[PDB]
Formats: C-alpha cells, structure tokens, sequence
C-alpha cells in the first residue's frame, strides 16, 4: 500500500466516521524514534546531549521502493574490498532493519483510510530515510576514482565477445596490462583487490586457489547476462524489446489521431516548435507569394519623401515603379533579418560605400498599388538602419558590399490594430539625410538580398500566407504545388505536418526491413484501400488489377513515403495524395506495432548472426597477436 | 479516388495558354486532338490535368493518360460555366 | 589483472592455473541504472 | 534477495567476523545437478556417456526475473496452436520447476551475507538458466513466419477503432481476406488456427461454437485494453503518462543547473557536440571578426617570396597590401575546407584555368601588420594544393571555376608552441613553380570563396573568437549582437547554450497548449520577477502596471522564447535579456513538470475526442463499403 | 482465413461476430522490462 | 487569498506561527507518470 | 532590471557619428533636441540606447522612448568621462 498511517482518536472499536481518525506519529510507536535507531553505521551521535527528542511524522513504504533501495546497496557491495581498504561502512546498511511493521489504517486521507485497515504495514521516518540515502551517497562518492580505474582496466583490451568464446594466456594479458596501464592507476597499488572485483564482475576471468589447486567461476550476474547473450539464430531479447519500445514511443510522440483528424483542430494544439526560413524577395513571383505587394510598373514618375525616426532625425527616400513591400497583416509575430553581402548596387552616379539602408514601416488607408504622391503614405517610421562598406571582389574592377545584418521584430500587439481599413507595409531601401536625385539612384529598393524569417510564437498557424484559428489536417493532403511550398511562410501548417509525419517515418523504418516490391504489415493497409477503391463504381473508366500488382504498388508507395515524408502534401502525388490512404496507414501503424510479440526480421537476424561471428573471429585474431607478443613464461 | 482543387498560378497559366490558343483539350470522341469540336472532359493547366465535370486534379504531365481516370466526381460543373475559355481558345 | 606483484599467499596474479576465457554467456555487468521514478516510488 | 548462497565454515558467526563464509556449490545440494534436472523439454541427452559430472556454482534468482521470464513464457504461449502443428515444446517450460528453495546466507559479498539469513531462497545454475533461455529462443525462432502473417492479416483491414463501436458481416470480412491475402500466406493453409489466435488477441472477433450455439468474448488482455482505451471525456492514461515522462526526460537532458549556473563552469562539462559553420572571408568585417588580420592598404609595394613543401619542392607567391590571414592561435583544433566554385578570378594577363592554389602556414615573431619584405615571413610551409579548371557559365563570354574541396586540419599540438612571442597565420592564394609578375596577378588572395569550418574537438569552447578554459553560463544572456553571433566561431559557447535551451523549449511546448495572451504555469515565473522588479528601487522613471498587463507581457515573452531560442542571447531582447527572468523560468519549468498529476489540457482533450469521433465515422463508412461490395449469402 | 470450409467452428458459417471496439482494442506482449540492474 | 472565520478556526492562513521553508530534502512531488506498458500490465 | 555593456562596432559607430556631427542626445530638460546644451542622459550608439550614468544598454531604435527606463544603474560614470565626445560633436 501507500500513504500515511492513521490511528483511532481516544477509544477503539468505535471507528465509524472519518472524524475519529488522526495521523500516527513516532510518539505512538516509540521504536521509530531516533534514540531507538540501530546505529550500526555510526551516523547518530553517541552523546545524549546531541540527540534531539521531538515528535516526528510517519510514512508508508511501498514494496517497489523497498526492492529498489535494497538493490541500491549492491552497487556498494560490488566494491567491498576497496571499501574495507578505505575503512568505510564496515557493516552493510541493510535497509530492512530500518523499517517497523504495524497494523493500522492506510491512506492519504481519513475518508480513504476509513475503509483500508491492513496488517503488517512498514513505516519509516524522513530522518531515517535521509540517513540511509546519505550513507549510500557517501560510499558512492568515495568509490569514484576506484570505479574509473576499474573501467579503464576492463576496457583497455577486449573482455567481451558478441558471440562464441575466445581465450588467451592470463600471464600474457597481465604483462600487457603492466606495460600499458597509467602510472597513477590504483590498480598498480592494489593488484589483488582489482582481481577480485573483476572476477566478481566478469565470469570469463577466473583465479586459481593456490592451496586447493582449484579454479571455478565466481560471477554473480549470470541471470542478467543470460538475457544479454544472443542465442543461436536469434537476437537478444534485450535488443528486441528495446527496439520495439522505442518504436512505440516514437509513434506515441507522433500522435496519429491528431495527424489524421478530419475535423478542425486548434492551432495551439496542432503547432510545434518551428524553424527559420530563407528567401530572396526580388526573385519571387507575386502570383505565388500572397504576402508581397508591388507598385505597378509604367508609373514612371518617381517621387521623393521624408520620414522621421524615433529619435527625431529626418531622412529622405525615393519611391518609383517596381518597388515591393511586405503585407504585415495576418502573418503572426515574426522577426526579419536582412543581409546584403555579395551584391553590387553600383551605378555611374551612385557609390554604395558609406551609404545607409534601413527598414521603413508605413501605416495607411490607401492600397499600396495606387500610391502616386507623397500625400498617400499616411504615417511612416524608420525603425532601424545601418551603414554599408564595400570591398573588391573576384571580378575585375568591381566591388561588393560586406556582410550586413539588419533586424526588425514585428509584433502586432504594440501596433494599434484598431481600424479595419488600416494597411501596414514594410520596406527596405537606401535612406539618406539629404535628398536623393532620382536620376542617380535607379534601383526600386534593396530587396535583392537574403532574408531570414523566424516566427516569434508557437500558437499561430498560417496557411498560404494567412493566419487561421483552426486547421483541418485531412484537407492538407495533396494540396501544395512545389512553388507554393517554396513560397510558403515559416509557420505554415504543412511544415508542422511534415515534421510530425517524420516520426512515423523513422518508426516504420525501425520496425521494418522489407526490400523492393516486398509486402509488409505496414504496407498492406494501402493495398486494402486500393482494392476497395478500384471496386467502387464512379465517374471514369475502370481497369481491374490483380492483388499482386496492388501489393507492389502499395509497397512502392510506402517506400516513397519513407524516402521523402514531404510527398504526402505534394499535389498530384502518385498514391500518397489520397487522404483515405494516409488515414489508413496512420491508423494501421499503431496496431502493427502493438500486435508484435518479441519478434524480429529474418534478414536482420541472419545479418546479425553473421556479423557477430565475424567480430568474434576478429577478436580471436587480436588475442592471438597479443599472445604472440608478450610471451608467456 | 479523392481529388483536390488546382492552384491560383495554375489557373493563371490556363488563362494565358487559352489566350495564346494552345490549350490542350481531351475529348472521349476525339482523344487529345482538337481539330474536331467536341465537349471537353479534361484540360491541362499549370502542368496538371483537371476534370471538367468536377474541376478536380486527376493527373499530371509526368505520366501518360489514355482515358479518363476512375475518380469521385461531384458532376456539379456545367458547360455554361467554362464555355468562355473554350470559345476564346477556338477564336484565337 | 592487476599488473605486477609478488605475494603469492591466496591468489597469484602472475602465477599459473588462471584462465582468461571471455564468452557471450558470461558477459560483464554491474548496476548501471535503476527504476526510481517518483510516481512508482510514491 | 540477490547474490550468491554462502555456508558457514566455522561455528563463530558475527556481522564482522573474519573469514567465516564460503560459496555454496552443487555438491552441497545434489538436486541442482544436471543429472537430477527435470528433462521434460528433452534437452539433456538420455545416454549416460554424454552427461558430464562436474561441480557448478549457484546464483540467486530475484522476483523481478521470475515474473519477467514467466511473461516471456506467456509470449510464447500466445501461439500454441501453430506450435502444436510444428510439434515444438509439447510441454510448457514452467520456469518455477527449475528452481530449488534453500535456507542460507545470501548476498553479493561475504560481509553483506553475514548479516542476511533468509529462508526459501530460489537458486539455479548457469547451465540450467542457459537451457531455459535457449528453449524459449528456439521456439521464438520457429514462430517467425506465423507471427508475420498474423500481423499482416490483422493490419490488412481496420481492426481497431479509436472510440465507439463498428460492425461488419463476418462472412464479408472473410471473403475480402480470401480475395486479398498473399498466395504464400500460412493463414490460407491453416484457417482454424489463425481464427483461434485472432480470437485470443482481439476481443472483437468472436466465433460461435456450433455444438452449443453461443458467442462470447475470448480475449486475455482486458486489463491492458482498459488502460489503452479512451474513456468518455478523457484521453488515455497511457498517452498522458508517456507524454509527461518524455517531457521530464527532455528537462533532465537539458540540465537546468548547468544551463542556469551563476558561477564559473568548466568548458569540458559545458560543451556539447558542435556543428560545422560557413563563412566568406572576403566579405567579413574586421572590426566585427577578431580572428582575422590584414595587411594595411598603404604598403603599396607587392613583394615576391619562395616557400617549400614537405616533399621539398619550391613554389612562388606574391604578397601585397590588403592581404588577409587567419590568426591560428586561440581558436582550438579546427578543420578548414575551401571551395572556389562559381568565382571568376579572371584578369587581362592572368588565366585561372590550369593554375594551382594552396594553403600556406607561417610562423614568425614579427607581427603580420608590419610585413614589408620577405625577410620577415619567418618559417613558411605549403600544406596542401590543388589544380583548377574553368567552364563556361550562364553569362556570355564568362568562364567560372569548377568546384573545389581544399582541406586542412589545424592541430595546435603538432606545432611547437613553447615560445610565447610566436605568431601563427594561415594564408590561401595562388601558388606557382615560376615567379609571378605582380602586375599580372593583382588579387590580394583567393579568400573570396566559401569556407566551411568544423571543430576538431569537443572539450574546448571559445567566446568572441578566443578560447576560454572557464565559462559563466548566466552571464552570456543578452550580450550578443546579430552580427557578432553571425561572425562567431563554430565552437562558441552561445551555440551550445542555444542547443541546450532548445530542449527546454521542446519540453514546454509538449507540456503546454495555451493560446495567445493566456497565462500559463510556465509563464507566471517571469510575471513574479517582473512584479518584484517594478517595485524595486533604482534610477529612472517608474511605471506601474497591473497584474493583467504583467501576465500578458510574460505570456508574450514565453511565446517568443518558444518561437526562437536565440532571443535569450540576443542583445536588447524585450524581456528575455534579464538573467533573473531566465533563471526563474529554468527553475520553474522543472517544478511545473514534477507537480503534474496525470493531467491534460481541456483544449487538447476536446480536440482529441472530436478527432477520434471523426475517425470512427470514417472507419464505419469504410466497413459499410466493404459489406456492400462483398455481399453475405 | 479463406477457403478450407466446421465441426467445432465454421469460419464461413453464420452467427460469428465482428464488432471491433475501443474497450476491447487489440494487443500482445511487445516489450518487457529487462534492464540488467533490475534483473540482477 | 484572504480568509475570515466565525467562532473558531483550526487553521489560520494569515495568522502567525506558520512556516515557509523550501528545502532540497523535502522537494515537491505528485503522481506525474506511472508504468502502464501493455505487456507488463498483461 | 539589469543592463549589459555595448559592443566594439557599436562604439566605433558612435565615434563616427560624433565626428560627423549627428548624435541623438536625450537630456531631461530638453528631450531629444540638441539646440540647447545640457547634461546628456542617454545616447544612441549603433542602434542601441546607452545610459550615460552607467553605460548600460537600456533600449533600441525599434521602440519609442520618452524617459529613462527604470533599471539598476551603478551610477559610477561622471560627466568628465564622456565630455570629450560631446565637445567634439558640438564643435563639428
């Protein structure tokens, strides 16, 4: 059981209400007090004036805790000889002597304990528990360098084999250790203790008793080693179970029902930690990029404008036909970093060296395409700027701009966002304290650069460049052309779905080893859907296919999905474009994993046995060389 | 087999190819040839094959098609809706 | 194991009669980890 | 208990008595010998001449091992029918019949055993344990194809539903299976055994007994299914517990104490496996990169020098103003890779095609900035070199250089670094076996390329381009500009800090589903610090904000952190530039995770329930189609 | 489980029930706790 | 988190004598997770 | 709220702006204007606002500032330390 012990207030044989119980204390059970503790470890002081005399609470110890804390002492007992050498813990802790068994009501509350009277319940005090843990930790702190040196001694030469059996003269092995171990090793100081410890740890090392002339195995971990040992034509149970558990963990993390829902799902639930994205604004296309706006060409009359920064300094900018801006509405909190390294921006009447560039934000009520005069810009503000430097390039008689980093964080909360007609734009271009002659500068902007875009939130999701409150995962299958995917935003739902489906991909690859055109339990669910679909009557000509062809098609589709998880959202995908197939696979994966019973692939098993035999042969050859050198007497 | 709608740039490419008069038409009576007028069944737009009866993507240019593929069609799109594009293509 | 010494009272590391014979069944093990989750421990 | 059994060699037995216990062998207990084993499996030969008579050691078997090996037996027992068909293991293993119960001293060491006397202790021999494990492994090896085929049969069609009920005519299901199963399936050959096995596995498949005409659930895993099933208005306990377990593991790996220490932390402890980085030396800014040196652009007199390689051949290279080198010292072991692909390096009197470029290393006492003559170079060596090839490019009458992979490894230990006043420089430029006229080739170097650096060690860390043996994690917060971070070395402490904080970010996102501007248990720690700070006295105008505004600010800061982890080290971040806030968050996350009690968010629960209902409807529709297309008689 | 058309259970007969459920679900023993320290 | 009682109160939230002393030994724990693997539950 | 020191390139930018004659200086009595001389409180260096009392980075150009924000300033820097830059700027 578990919880705390309870006792009847006042009279006994009268416990009918929860109000008649109270928590038991060390006063009720005197042998749980400090003074009655068996001080075989010497923790409690022997002076009567230094021992506290107060009341203490009691708790119930579970059998799981008992077993684990008992097994904890085995770590100490594996190294008793060095403990005796250091004169530490001459008497073993023996956790079971610290417990007291009583009969009482067990529970966390009086109401629960009212109906849970039990007998022989072990109880302990926090002080005694802390004392026991402190003793164990003190011994572990003491054994540190000894354990390090012992592991070095075990690992300096091969002492384990994946399969089979090898042998080598112990005298030659000892000579090699004497020749190679470091000078400061405790092994040199204490040979016999190391020998005893390694005999305890490894069953392949055996020492002959001189007086009786007998040699025998003294390993104490045969039961544990049996599980690790691989039987003939079978991998270890340890490895099989661990791999299956890892695959199940991956699927549980991947969340099949979320990734296969057919109803709207909240964005905070669906979203996952995002990743930065890279773009080049100048070379994008407006039809694909829905968050870009351009001043239409043929406007062919540039106009100057003045904008003041936060401090109050005024700057001059020129706006002509072909200038692009970013629609800052419906794109969620985000951060932009711009780098112009490697460009030229050099003209006959304009030298970029020493000039300045910056981000300008416009708030206006007029659409950006209709802008033709300075009166149509509304409010504007320069939020950041930086000076440029130039250096000669590989091309003869040319110069390029050094690496730059101009940053801006767009968070909608700071902006008013109170009127539904307001339009927000972002622009990067040359800015100067003096007016710029429109003939000298002809570039519409400085957008011909590298832009790094990073989300500033994990509760918003955008689809095709616009924020949505909820997303339906089932309708994102096969609805993205490559251009749309490339031009998409960093916080798109497609990227999140790809990342989630990736985990399913590694899980399938972990638990499957099928080759080309080979059916698998993870590939047959697609085959069933294909068969039913071809049987369905509908619009279009129908051609019947055999089950073998269907199985081959399903296997190829699964292999394609494993190879590239992004195919599930790509438009016109061969077989993965169907939401029915996607849902079938997602649901079937769980059953396929859960129905396993300590099994492994046949090809995997054969390869593992062959590899283990090869490694054993290599180890035997190495030991033969070691014996050839360092000759035995 | 479920189908999905085409994209905006694909529709724009369809309109362009219509106005320079090179849109490829598939009709069951005439196949892929366009010499003889016939009721269209699928068109190629933006490098994707779309079924007129549902305006859904049914294939692409990477793989050859010899007949209208078996698919779920709502059959809610009528000839009056898209006769204009065909008229423009033929006139061009 | 244990480099060089000369005592030869109970066991002789440099003597004869000892066998070094690793195998899969014997292996080598210690106490690497334990199940000490708070929920299970209670 | 655990360990090995001991016998008392003398009458005196105390908890610390010297030399009183000795190992228990097979001679003391004859019925543990192989000749007395229970040969129901048939492993031990019945010929007397084939059985050896030798002494064997004994080990103690624990209850954990007993239970787990019994469960391993049940794993086999799930497929008895096919085992009967193959005539394998006619009698169950029954691990309990191989153990002998004895009263003796048990313990890993004699000192521990002297204090632990137990009764009815199960003991076994290594040979018997190996025999038992081998029998289990042989049976599991036998059941391989049957297991695979049974899993395929289960996963061919939907057999489990996330919630609710589904139904379909069993005759229709059988007809579909007969239509779609592979030719070589054992299920076709042995239908009845497959039916019985599936009835055991799944409680939804029930067969009527023709004699008595009764149907009945026959599953044996109802207890596990109950925990795996989603109850009304609640997600599964398995899923909730697993998610919390994973989050706690992520935090444990992230190591809050190290990532939030206010005291110096050793570099080997703080460091983590790094990743390569990319740069372009020509476009870098020397004021921002501290590991570059450059000849001032005023010397204005290029000079010719001669160097020799390891093989002893001689080369010529020219040094002029503007040449750039890398300060090799203070950067730790590193690997440099240079790629010239895409550049031109074309001049009127210089044709790059057919020429060679190489890495050169200089060692001198004279600082680089004062080099004006060949006498000041010191010791120079050419480490590596490659020839070049040219190919036409997109631009007309333009030939670019093919891709190159020039490599070098800087290992400081290979160099003689005893002299303090010694400088190490690395240079990349054109080399030739003949003198190069300065007028012909005017490029200072060939650093206009792509350089990839990979750290060659994981025990050293650098800050701002120089190595430090000691690091203070909390003091790196809010001390990096974007350009500084861009120019940072691959082994900078900032990158390791970001990578470590990424795990905390993932754990928070796993645990949390809060939407915009909603307070969270992982967000209130920042709110508390802000509330205390705004009341703290200092210098400047004081602004007072209520708890609602403080909570909104804290939520925005947490969302920004989850969106991008680099904000903590980015300079002038809104809220995450405060070490108090960072430490408070780091400490609060652990307590927030540890204080959970099998819980999930309300939003997550309702979304999961809706998705499960949708999947159930989809499964019902599919089963209806199957029944329609495979009519029952 | 097709073909092979009964003395004890008729796979192709009537009266059989195929009613998948969430409470019934479907599972076997995929993995076990076999860590060396706990096994001892 | 105010409080007010009538006649008597066995506990006083805003009274005197209460102790707030976080410590490493005491810590703070709940039931976050349990071991419910299907094979081990059986 | 504590503060951190600026960076070298930021200081170089501050020097360049000072010797070119354009440095944003905020004084309590006058504000962001520089027509009337006064004791500087905060100045802009390379896009970062720095408090002159303790040379701490208190803000940036990306958000408006009307007063000196509440922060822990060690108050260990005197007007004599930075009078030279102000003199150079006004003379320029």
């Amino acid at each position: 059981p578990g919880g705390v012990p309870w006792i009847a207030v006042g009279d006994e044989t009268s416990v009918t209400s929860p109000g008649a119980l109270r928590r038991m204390t060390s006063k009720d059970i005197p042998e749980t007090a400090i003074i009655n503790t068996d001080n075989s470890s010497g923790a409690v002081p022997s002076e009567s004036a230094l021992v506290p005399y107060i009341d203490e609470p009691l708790v119930v110890v579970t059998e799981h805790a008992i077993t684990n804390f008992t097994k904890a002492e085995m770590a100490l007992e594996f190294n008793r000889e060095f403990l005796d050498k250091m004169r530490v813990l001459s008497v073993s802790p023996k956790y079971s002597d610290l417990l007291t068994y009583v009969d009482c009501y067990v529970g966390v509350s009086a109401r629960q304990a009212l109906n849970n009277f039990q007998k022989q319940v072990p109880v302990i005090t926090p002080t005694r528990q802390t004392m026991y843990v402190d003793s164990i930790q003190a011994a572990l702190k003491a054994l540190e360098k000894w354990e390090i040196d012992l592991r070095v001694a075990q690992t300096l030469l091969p002492t384990n084999v994946p399969i089979g059996e090898v042998s080598c003269p112990m005298q030659s092995v000892v000579k090699l250790l004497d020749d190679q171990l470091p000078d400061d090793s405790l092994i040199r100081r204490y040979p016999k203790e190391a020998a005893v410890a390694l005999a305890k740890r490894n069953g392949g090392i055996q020492w002959m008793d001189v007086s009786e002339g007998t040699v025998m195995n003294e390993a104490v971990n045969a039961v544990a080693a049996s599980a690790l040992a691989p039987s003939a034509s079978a991998p270890p149970l340890e490895e099989k179970s661990k791999l299956t558990e890892q695959a199940m963990d991956l699927v549980t993390a991947a969340e099949p029902e979320i990734i296969a829902s057919l109803a709207p799902v909240p964005a905070p639930v669906f979203a996952i930690p995002p990743k930065p994205a890279d773009y080049n604004v100048r070379t994008l296309r407006i039809d694909e990029a829905t968050w870009l706006r351009m001043i239409p060409k043929s406007m062919n009359t540039p106009f100057q404008i003045q904008v003041t920064d936060n401090t109050g300094t005024n700057w001059h900018l020129n706006l002509r036909g072909g200038t692009r801006v970013v629609n800052l509405d419906q794109i969620a909190p985000m951060r932009f970093v711009l780098d112009l390294g490697g460009k030229s921006y050099k003209e006959t009447s304009w030298d970029p060296n020493g000039k300045k560039v910056g981000f300008i934000v416009f708030q206006s009520k007029i659409p950006f395409e209709l802008w033709t005069a300075a009166s149509q810009i509304g409010q504007a503000t320069v939020v950041n700027y930086v000076q440029l430097y130039a250096e000669d390039s590989s091309f003869t008689a040319q110069s390029i701009i050094a690496t730059t980093s101009l940053a801006y964080n767009y968070e909608p909360e700071q902006l008013n966002k109170t009127d539904p007609e307001m339009n927000y734009y972002l622009l990067a271009t040359f800015i100067d304290s003096a007016a710029i002659t429109p003939t000298n500068m002809t570039q519409p902007d400085v957008w011909d650069a590298l832009l790094t875009m990073s989300p500033l939130s994990a509760g918003e999701v955008t689809v095709k460049g616009a924020v949505v409150s909820e997303v339906v995962p089932a309708d994102l299958i096969g609805s993205y052309t490559p251009e749309s995917l490339n031009a998409s935003l960093p916080n798109d739902a497609a990227r999140c779905m790809i990342d989630r489906a990736s985990k399913i991909a590694e899980a399938i690859k972990i638990d499957d080893d099928a080759g080309p055109d080979e059916y698998s339990p993870n590939s047959v669910p697609i085959q069933g859907q294909l068969a039913i679909s071809q049987l369905e009557t509908g619009y279009g000509v129908r051609i019947f296919n055999p089950k073998g062809i269907l199985s081959k098609i399903a296997s190829r589709a699964m292999q394609a999905f494993i190879g590239d998880p992004s195919t599930i959202i790509t438009q016109a995908a061969p077989v993965l474009s169907d939401k029915n197939n996607w849902i079938a696979l997602a649901q079937g994966v769980k059953t396929s994993l859960r129905t396993k019973s300590l099994s492994a692939g046949v090809k995997t098993a054969v390869s593992k046995l062959s590899s283990s035999e090869s490694i054993q042969n290599w180890t035997q050859g190495f030991l033969d060389k070691v014996s050839a050198h360092f000759p035995a007497p | 087999m479920e189908v999905c709608l085409p994209n905006g740039h694909q529709v724009v490419d369809l309109i362009n190819n219509a106005f320079e008069g090179r849109v490829s038409i598939y009709s069951a009576q005439e196949g892929w040839d366009k010499t003889i007028s016939a009721q269209p069944d699928m068109m190629v737009c933006g490098g994707a094959v779309v079924c007129m009866h549902c305006l859904g993507v049914v294939g692409s240019l990477q793989r050859k098609l010899k007949h209208l593929p078996h698919h779920r069609c709502n059959q809610q799109i009528r000839h009056q809706d898209y006769v204009d594009v065909q008229f423009a293509d033929r006139v061009t | 194991m244990g480099n060089a010494s000369s005592i030869v009272q109970t066991i002789n590391v440099t003597g004869d009669g000892n066998v070094f014979k690793p195998s899969a069944e014997t292996s080598s093990t210690a106490v690497p980890s334990l199940s000490l989750s708070p929920g299970m421990l209670n």
